[PDB]
This record gives structure tokens, sequence and C-alpha cells, in this order.
């Protein structure tokens, strides 16, 4: 099976520096460009670094531009972030992202199981911070974006996630309508211009948790602030 | 003080010589280097990394055969430079880069030869996918910014009767620079395309212990004879030449016969590279 | 042993090749001419859609 | 003793349907359709170049969607082509490089080539490894590939040069038919819309309509005089039209059991390599071998364009499921999509 | 200009083309070799020599890697798969020397060496192998040796107007086997008089086609 291990988080300094490695197992690593997003400890999603298959073209947030470096090491199969100037804001957790690029592709698909490090643009609009339901019944969670999606470049970049609780985020739609692999058929996505949704019918009980909206449009690559879904 | 004109009296028949050849290498360079540009341009399948040494080669003398050639064919039919003198001074660093580039290239293209049938493990290993841009720009960037610093020195030379550098006020520098092009001018399009006869030869010869050459070597005499037809003559004048005693019309032969460069570079390397004519001949299928 | 199967599974497979129903040309070409002349207008080769509808510019 | 007259039998027997077919010629082709207007020149661009492979362009197959396709090339390599962007979407390195055909699953899953190696692979596409691999291997032809064709994820028929068609069930990888009759090497195949029935053609100049199901020799069809190197069905699936070494493509029906059109010009000495229908089966796109891509008026038989992009032969060409565009590969190593404008 | 997925597709499209290019250079570095003959005229001896669709080996001396293609179990119709080998390095066909005076089985009115002569004409003036260059083995010699002196050459040759030695003998079927080419001036025939008993036969054909390789660079230079 797929796999992606990180290591290297624990209690460090402020201002320090330490290494983050992600060992990645079961597919073709060097095919695959890779991504680190963080979640600081009860907040959403952001994007750290991206680099991307065979090191031509490496990107990052502002944020941590200048003081993290991501470098891949294809013979182990292994990912490194390199973490210089470490302050109090950084203590989050680490996901190792696979993701491809192609026509038909599906990025962002598997995400690594994070690392904890402890020290001490396009927004979009997800401003339904919780939808309380019962089994049975069909939720529409919505999102809105700073700019549109859509133009006759093609495709709507808008890419839906879900985070059940102790778990990493999966990849439930990507393109605004494109269901991933391994997600059941009763998600659905929609939406146009800069307004979009995500309708779970028949909704059962392994649904509740953390749901976001990311872009891809242009980088950096920005989430929602999540939708929970509980009960 | 600073003058433009060239008569003289030694120069009064030559000037024919010169005019009658210099019609020459204006029609067959702007023809010879055009149907080579054309034939890279319109067929992509032989756009190889050796030969775009000869499509640098042919830029190198189409500037010359083309912009250069008919501005010095009437400062020998008229004996004084009709342009001003900042036109002079960027003929003579255009003059001195379009041969200085042809040069260059022709020592590049023996060494792509070279590599391509001795050791051809290290032809793409030298020739990269860019590291052939980086040795066509460094033809360039050495082609200009070895005679840039001889700028101001762009007289009209009656001597030779072209805007050059003159021969008193470039010394040391110049006759350096033309012994460092004679130095691997010699030891390039001799010593390559001879262990290229050296290589054929020798594979030729182990087929003769299983028993019971010949274009090759009329091509690698027609690639150094029309080499040294043409810069080997100048090359030696203009450094063992302190002063300018010697006369104008040997000068003017030793200056009219770097003009073959950009005419014998068209049948050498288009005309009989089976590449270019197999293109031509795709092209007239097409 | 084997050519008196080999023709009788040959006039056995012809027979059964005979033992079909054929229309007359007329209809089949009527019939060949009816379905170029009913989807003409969704042939991008045959009538070209202008430069906005063509995903090859 | 029984084989001299089952041979007089067989005589007396195909002398009956040649005479069935003759019954039915009321009329021809050409003067029924002589009132309907011609298409004018069919100029055609242009527009794409898919550079990348380097050696011979053996077969391509237009995807489904009409934006990717797949193209197999004798330097060992299938490349999956956006024929958009002209981006290479995947990079397959066969196992043998003498690879003759290829197929794109109607899905967009898989992949199937064959060739010399008498073998038919097929690749998954859309794994969760990320990259393409091996799926299954169709081995148990004696003869080299020459064509195949995908009905299902699971179901493909084959074409082989030792005078066998095949449909074989992949994830087994068993033959559950064998189609059995041709007397020559059997060049190409072509699936119905319905996919029900399947025309071949080989190189004893025969094209048999066979029953996929039933698995029987529906209807045989001659008229050629050389080896029929590729094979189209109408896309209403009640013609086809055939493309034969003797420099000649025809248009048989499946229903009247007989040639209605046959498309040669004297100009033309050389074979033909692929046959492809636009989609209102109006033109015929016969891939020849003097190195052009003749385009013709399928209900008049007056040619309407000439496709004269390559440097040798066009091998292998396709039309889009939407119409939009016609890929021509050939032995050049350049893949060309063509289209016309307003 | 393109959308960020559209940048890393065309990156993922520039690697496919940078392996592909490097793959295809060391795959031009490669001597194909196409195996031709008749059925057990030393094809064995010197496959094992060298060391039901297309039989390839692949093997490597002195620091080129020749692949060769045997394709002998291809019962099908050869005039639809030989452009296939259009562009072979060189094509390698065996003769067996003592099958001069011997007589095929099916006909048994045609000599086997009159065999070897046709079809040493329809692969040499073929039309996709016009350019490529004919090594030509002649094997079993040892007991050629002995056939010669007891059983004469005339029987296959009426217009053979020299002595019954050995060397004379294997000139003349050199001769007659090389006078059949004819286009001798794009293609050259490269001649082994081998034994099961030698050992250079994979130095020779290593020396013959480093001759074919340096010809072709030549001729792709431009010196040709
Ligand atoms: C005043 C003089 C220097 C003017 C010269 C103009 C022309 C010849 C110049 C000189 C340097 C040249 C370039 C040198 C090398 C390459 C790389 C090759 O892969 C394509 C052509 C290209 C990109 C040339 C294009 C023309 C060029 C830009
Ligand atoms: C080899 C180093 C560069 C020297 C260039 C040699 C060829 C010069 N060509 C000239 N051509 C003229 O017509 N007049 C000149 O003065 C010179």
């Amino acid at each position: 099976d797929v796999q992606l291990v990180e290591s290297g988080g624990g209690l460090v300094q402020p201002g320090g520096s330490r290494k983050l490695s992600c060992s990645a197992s079961g597919f073709a690593f060097s095919s695959f460009g890779m991504h680190w997003v963080r979640q600081a400890p009860e907040k959403g999603l952001e994007w750290v670094a991206y680099i991307s298959s065979g090191s031509g073209t490496i990107y990052y947030a502002d944020t941590v531009k200048g003081r993290f470096t991501i470098s891949r090491d294809d013979p182990k199969n292994t990912l490194f972030l390199q973490m210089t100037s470490l302050r109090s804001e950084d203590t989050a957790m680490y996901y190792c992202v696979r993701s491809i690029y192609y026509y038909g592709s599906s990025p962002f698909d598997f995400w690594g199981q994070g690392t904890t490090l402890t020290v001490s643009d396009i927004v979009m609009t997800q401003a339904t911070s919780s939808v309380p339901v019962t089994p049975g019944e069909s939720v529409s969670i919505s999102c809105r974006s700073s700019k549109s999606l859509l133009h006759s470049n093609g495709n709507t970049y808008l890419y839906w996630f879900l985070q059940r609780p102790g778990q990493s985020p999966q990849l439930l739609i990507y393109r605004m309508s494109n269901l991933a692999s391994g997600v059941p058929d009763r998600f659905s996505g929609s939406g146009s211009g800069t307004a979009f949704t995500l309708t779970i019918s028949r909704l059962e009980a392994e649904d509740v948790g953390v749901y976001y909206c990311m872009q891809h449009l242009e980088y950096p690559l920005t989430f929602g602030a999540g939708t929970k879904l509980e009960l | 003080d600073a003058n433009f004109s060239c008569y003289h009296e030694s120069v009064l028949g030559y000037r024919y010589v010169a005019v009658s050849w210099g019609v020459v290498v204006a029609v067959t360079g702007t023809v010879g280097n055009v149907l080579t540009l054309l034939a890279l341009a319109i067929q992509p399948k032989l756009r190889t990394r050796f030969n775009l040494l000869i499509a640098n080669l042919t830029l190198a003398d189409l500037l010359y055969c083309t912009l250069l050639q008919p501005f010095s064919v009437d400062t020998y039919l008229h004996l004084h430079w009709r342009t001003g003198a900042t036109f002079c001074r960027v003929f003579g660093l255009l003059l001195f880069a379009s041969n200085s580039v042809s040069i260059l290239t022709l020592c590049l293209i023996a060494l792509g030869r070279y590599l391509l049938i001795a050791h051809p493990k290290l032809f793409p290993q030298v020739f990269s996918a860019k590291g052939i841009v980086l040795a066509l720009v460094s033809t360039w960037v050495v082609g200009v910014a070895s005679f840039a610093p001889l700028w101001p020195i762009y007289i009209l030379v009656p001597v030779v009767c072209t805007c050059s550098f003159d021969r008193i006020r470039g010394r040391p520098y110049t006759t350096i620079l033309m012994g460092i092009y004679f130095v691997l001018g010699l030891s390039s399009v001799g010593i390559f395309y001879c262990l290229i006869h050296r290589q054929v030869k020798r594979a030729a010869q182990a087929l003769d212990q299983y028993k019971l050459f010949g274009k090759v070597t009329r091509m690698c005499f027609a690639v150094f004879l029309c080499f040294a037809l043409s810069y080997i003559p100048f090359l030696l004048l203009n450094i063992l030449d302190a002063r300018v005693q010697a006369p104008r019309v040997v000068h003017m032969l030793a200056a009219n016969l770097t003009w073959l460069n950009g005419c014998i570079n068209p049948v050498l390397y288009a005309a009989m590279n089976r590449q270019f004519r197999q293109a031509y001949g795709s092209i007239l299928k097409r | 042993t084997a050519s008196i199967a080999q023709a009788r599974k040959l006039v056995e497979q012809l027979k059964m090749e005979a033992n079909i129903d054929r229309i007359k040309v007329s209809k089949a070409a009527a019939d060949l001419m009816a379905y170029c002349e009913a989807h003409a207008k969704e042939d991008p080769l045959l009538t070209p859609v202008p430069a906005s509808e063509n995903p090859f510019r | 003793s029984e084989l001299d007259q089952l041979r007089q039998e067989a005589e007396q027997l195909k002398n009956q349907i040649r005479d069935a077919r003759k019954a039915c010629a009321d009329a021809t082709l050409s003067q029924i359709t002589n009132n309907i207007d011609p298409v004018g020149r069919i100029q055609m661009r242009t527009r794409r170049t898919l550079r990348g492979h380097l050696a011979k362009i053996y077969a391509m197959h237009w995807g489904t969607d009409s934006r990717l396709l797949v193209s197999a090339s004798q330097d060992g390599k299938l490349i999956i082509w956006d024929s958009y962007t002209t981006n290479k979407v995947h990079a397959i390195p066969l196992r043998s490089s003498w690879v003759m055909t290829c197929a794109y699953a109607p899905s967009g899953n898989y992949v199937a080539c064959g060739g010399l190696d008498n073998i038919c692979s097929i690749y998954n596409l859309k794994t969760r490894e990320g990259n393409v691999r091996v799926s299954r291997e169709l081995a148990g032809h004696t003869g080299y590939l020459s064509c195949c064709r995908f009905l299902d994820d699971n179901q493909i028929v084959t074409s082989s040069g030792d005078t066998t068609c095949a449909l074989w069930d992949i994830e087994t990888g068993q033959q559950t038919t064998t189609f059995t009759g041709h007397t020559g090497d059997v060049m190409s195949l072509s699936l119905a819309p319905d996919t029900r029935l399947f025309v071949s053609g080989a190189c004893d100049a025969s094209a048999k309509l066979w029953d996929v199901r039933e698995g029987m020799c529906r209807q045989t069809f001659t008229g050629h005089e050389s080896d029929i190197n590729a094979i189209c069905f109408f896309p209403n699936g009640n013609a086809f039209a055939t493309g034969s070494d003797d420099a000649t493509c025809r248009l048989f029906d499946l229903r009247a059991d007989q040639e209605l059109m046959t498309y040669s010009h004297d100009n033309i000495i050389c074979g033909i390599t692929s046959v492809s229908f636009s989609k209102s089966g109006r033109l015929l796109l016969a891939g020849y071998d003097d190195f052009n891509c003749n385009v013709w008026d399928a209900l008049k038989a007056d040619r309407a364009g000439v496709l004269a992009g390559h440097d040798n032969r066009v091998s292998c060409l396709g039309v889009t499921d939407d119409g939009m565009a016609v890929a021509t590969g050939s032995w050049d190593s350049f893949l060309k999509i063509w289209n016309g404008s307003s | 200009t393109l959308s960020a997925e559209d940048k890393a597709a065309v990156e993922r499209s520039k690697m496919i083309d940078r392996n592909l290019r490097e793959d295809g250079e060391k795959a031009a570095r490669e001597v194909k070799l196409l195996l031709l003959g008749a059925g057990e005229s030393g094809k064995n001896t010197i496959v094992k020599q060298m060391k039901t669709g297309i039989v390839e080996t692949h093997f490597t001396f002195k620091d080129l890697h020749f692949k060769m293609f045997d394709v002998g179990a291809q019962r099908s119709e050869r005039k639809k798969w030989i452009h296939c080998f259009e562009g072979v390095t060189a094509i390698i066909f065996c003769v067996a020397l003592s099958d001069y005076d011997l007589v095929l089985a099916e006909d048994e009115e045609m000599n086997r060496m009159h065999a070897s002569m046709k079809l040493f004409d329809s692969i040499c003036n073929n039309k996709w192998f016009t350019d490529t260059s004919i090594i030509l083995f002649l094997n079993k010699k040892d007991l050629f040796e002995e056939k010669i002196k007891k059983s004469p050459l005339t029987i296959c040759y009426p217009e053979y107007a020299g002595s019954n030695t050995y060397e004379e003998a294997a000139a003349y079927i050199q001769c007659q086997f090389e006078d059949l080419n004819k286009r001798k001036d794009t293609k050259e025939i490269y001649t082994h008089f081998t034994c099961s008993t030698d050992t250079k036969n994979v130095q020779f054909v290593f020396d013959a086609v480093t001759d074919v390789i340096i010809k072709n660079n030549l001729k792709d230079c431009g010196l040709f």
C-alpha cells in the first residue's frame, strides 16, 4: 500500500533548526511532486511548501520563504524539510502530501500521517464553521473565494478535503466536480464562478469531522477555515 | 590627419580583379547560405546538435557575404569609403567578428566530427541539450569581446582598401590575437581531420586478417586546403609585417583570400553533407 | 482425413452464408445517403466550425 | 472420392452466392448519389505536431474523450499524448520493440499493444502507484499481432498473422472465442458501433464479417486483388471500407453483401496503410503509401482533399469520436493533428 | 499564461522528453543485427559462438552492445513485417559451404547452394535493405576441404574454369555470392570462412560492424 511516515518533530528551542523527514513507500516517488501542509493545533490547514518532480520547481509560502528548505532524495525515497529560525508560530502538525499533475490527474490524493512540532493571495470564505446533523440527511457545505477559479483555462481548481478526528485529511473532490478514488458516490461537488458547494446525501456516522475547500489556481495554496460536522 | 581614400598606382588594375571577385562572394554567399538556413528551418529533422554548428557557421558568414561584402565591393570600386567614420568603426568590428566566429566554429566542427566518429560515447557528454547553445554563444562572446578593445582604430586602411584595424596601432595585442587564432586554427582543423582519417584507415585495416578512405581523404584535404587558402596567408602576412613595407597588392591578395571562407563553406558543409542534400530532396518532394 | 473435413466445413460455412437475406443495393445506398445527409451538421471536418468552437486553434 | 464432388459443390454454391449478390444490384452508388452536391475542396491544416518518437510510428488510437491518444513506435515506446497542449501524459517502455498495433480502452483505463512477439499486452493507466504497468499479457497467437480493439475493460478482439482473429477476456487471460476461416495473414479488424459484430481484412483479399457472441463468420467479402491492410466501419455500422495494396479502397455493405463503391485514382500506384471515416461518414480518409493522406468523398468517389505533411509513409490515422480533428502518424516519427477552417 | 497544474504538467512532459531523448541516444549506440539464412546452415553454431515470434539475443563485446533478431520461427508472410527491420545495422546471412553438391529434401531437383544464392538475391537487392550491409558467414569449411578433394565443384558450377583445391574454390564461391549484389555502391558484403573449432567469429562481426558504424558516422557528419 501507499505509505508516507514523517519523523523529526518534537520539542525545540525557539529560533532553532529541525529536520523533518517523510519516508515514502509503495508508489513511484520520483514521478510525484510533493507538498508540506501544516495544521496549527485546533486550527485549519495552511500550505507550507512544494517541490516538483525532479526538483525542477520549488515554491514556498511567504510566511516561511527564506526560513524553510524543501528537498527530495529520490534514490532513498525521502522528502526533507529543513527548518531554520523556528518561531513560536510554527507549532503545528506537518503533512507530507503526494501530488501528480497531468491531464485527468488527482492531486493531493494521499496525505501522510504527519508529525507534530512543538516550539515555545486568494482567501477561501468558508464562514459556516459548524453544521449540526444526524445520520441520514443531506448536508450542503458551501465555500466562496476571493476571485474566480473558472475561465477559458478550462477547469475550476477547487479541492474538497475531509479530516476525520484523529486522522490525516483525505481528498474528496478535485477540480470541483470529480470524485476521488476510495470515496463513495454520495459525496457530490458543484458550483460556479466563486461559489461552490459539497453535498453529502445519505450521510453515515463516519462523515464526522472538518471539511476544507482548497484552491489550486495559483500559488500560494490557501485552504478554508474549516467546516465542522458533528453528532 | 585621418583621411578616407584608397588611391594608389599599384591598385588600379587589381581593383577590377577585386570587384569582379567581390560580386562573386556576394552572390555565392547570399544563395549558398540562405539555402542552408532554409534547409535547417523548414525541416526540423536535421536540427541535430552537430548540425547546429553548421548553422552557426552559415550564420557567421551570411553576415559577411550579405552585409559586409557589398560595402567592401564599392570601396574597391570607388577607392574612397562613401559612408562615415562611425559606420567604419562598426564595420571593423563586424568584419573581424564574422571571421572569428567562423574560425572557432570550424574548430568546433572539427571536434564535433572527431567526437562523432572516434569517441561517440563522449559527443553528448560534451554537446548536451544546452551545452550546444553554450558552445554556440561562446563563439559570439569571443568574436565580439576580443575585437571590442580595438574599437577606435577601425580606420579605412588603403593597403587592404577596407575598414580594418591599422597594423601599427594594433601592436602588440593584435599580433598576439592572430597568433592565438593561428595556433588553434591549425591545431584543430589539422589534428582532428587527421585523427579522423587515421581512425577510418585503422577501421578498414582490420578487415585484412579475414581475407583469403577514398572520399574521406578527399574531404579531409578539401576542408584543410580551403581553410589554409584563406586564413594562413592573412595571418602570416599581418604578423611578421611590422611596418607596412610589403606592397599593396600582396596585402589585397592576402585579404581577398579570406573571402573564400564565405563561399567554400556552403559547398563543403552543406552541398556535400548527405543530410542537407536529403533535406533538399525531402523539400522538393513535399 | 483432413481434406474431406475441410471441404465439408467449407460447404457448411458457405451454405450458412448463403442462407442470409440481402436488401437491394438501392435501399442500402439510400440508407447510407440518408445517414450522411442527416448527420452533416455534426461533422467538423466536412462543414468546419468557427475558431471559437475549435479546440485546435 | 469425396473431395472432388465436395469442391464442385463448393464452386456450385459460391456461384450461387455470386448470382445472389448479382440479383440484388439494382443500381450502384454512383448514379444514385449523382444527384447530390460535392463537398468542395477539403482544405485541412496541421494544428499540432507530436514529436518525441524516435522510430517509425506504426499505430495510433484516439481516446474516446477526443483529447487523449496513444501512439506506438518501434523505439520501444507507447506514448499517451494530450493532443490539446501537446503534453506527453505517459511514456510506456515496451518489452518487445516490434509493436505493430495499439489500442485505447473506451473507458480510458487501459491501453493494449501487440507486435511481432505474438503477445497482446494490456497496461493499466490509472493505478495507485502512479505509474503504468502491465495488467495482462494475452499470449496464445502464433503469428504477429496486427490489430487489437477493446470492447470493455475486459473483452478485447485481436487479429493475428496466423490467419486467426480472437476474442479474449483479460481477467482470466484466456481466449473465449477463436475466429478462424481466413487463409492469409489477418491485418486489421474494425468493431461495429454496437460492438456486436466486427469486420476483418486479410492478405488473401478477404474481409470477413464476424458475430462476436456466436463466434461465426456471418459474411465474407471479396473484390480486392491483394492484401487488405486496414479496415473501418461506417459510423452507423451498416457498411464498411477496406484499403488494400492494389491502390484501391472499397466500400462493402453488411446488408447488401457486396461492394458499392471503389476509391481509386490512376495517379496512385502505392499501397494503402490506413482508412478511417469522418463523424458523418461523408469523408473517407485513406492514408496512402506515396507519403500523402488522401480524403475521398465517400458517396461520390471523387478525391476531395490531400493531407501532405509527412516525409514518409502515412502509417496510421484516426478521427476523434466527436469528429473535430484527424491524427495521422507516419514513418517519419511525427504525428500530426489536422482540421479545417471556416 | 498557464495555470499551476498546467505548468506542472508541462514540467512533467519535459521530464518525459528528457528520458525519451537519453534512452533514444543509448539505443542509437546499439548494434542491431538481423539474422538470416536457411534452416540449420550453422545458425545455432554461430549463435552459440556469439553467445514462436521473434528471438532476440542481447550481448556485449569490447564495450559495444549487440542485439540480434532471429525471425526464423515466424511462419507468417514476410512481405508484411520485413520493413520493421529497415534500418538494422547489418544482416548476418549464414551459409554452409558443404552444401554445394547436396540437394534439398522438398523438391529433390534444386541445389542447396543454388537455394542459398536465391535467398541471398532476395535479401541483398531487397528494397528495404539497399543501405544495409550484409555480413556473409560461410560455415563448416573443415568438412568442405574434404568434400572438395573427392567431389568436384563443377556439379554446381558449369562455367568453372578453376582448380579443385580449397582456396580457389572458396574464392570462387565468395565471388559468386558477392556478385549477386546489384547495388554495390551503397552496401558492401563482408565474408568470413568459419568452422566449429574457431574462436574468432564474434571478433569478425565486431570488426565488420565497426567498419559499418564508422562509415555510418562518416555519412552523418558529412564526410561522405
Ligand atoms: C552584431 C552581431 C553579433 C549580430 C549577430 C546576430 C545573430 C547571429 C546572433 C548571434 C548569437 C546568435 C545565437 C547563438 C546560438 C543560438 C542557439 C541555437 O540553438 C539557435 C540559434 C541561436 C539562438 C543564435 C541566434 C542568432 C544570434 C542571437
Ligand atoms: C583570425 C583572427 C581574426 C582575423 C580575421 C581574418 C580575416 C580578416 N578579413 C578581412 N577582410 C578584409 O576585407 N579586410 C581585412 O582587413 C580583413
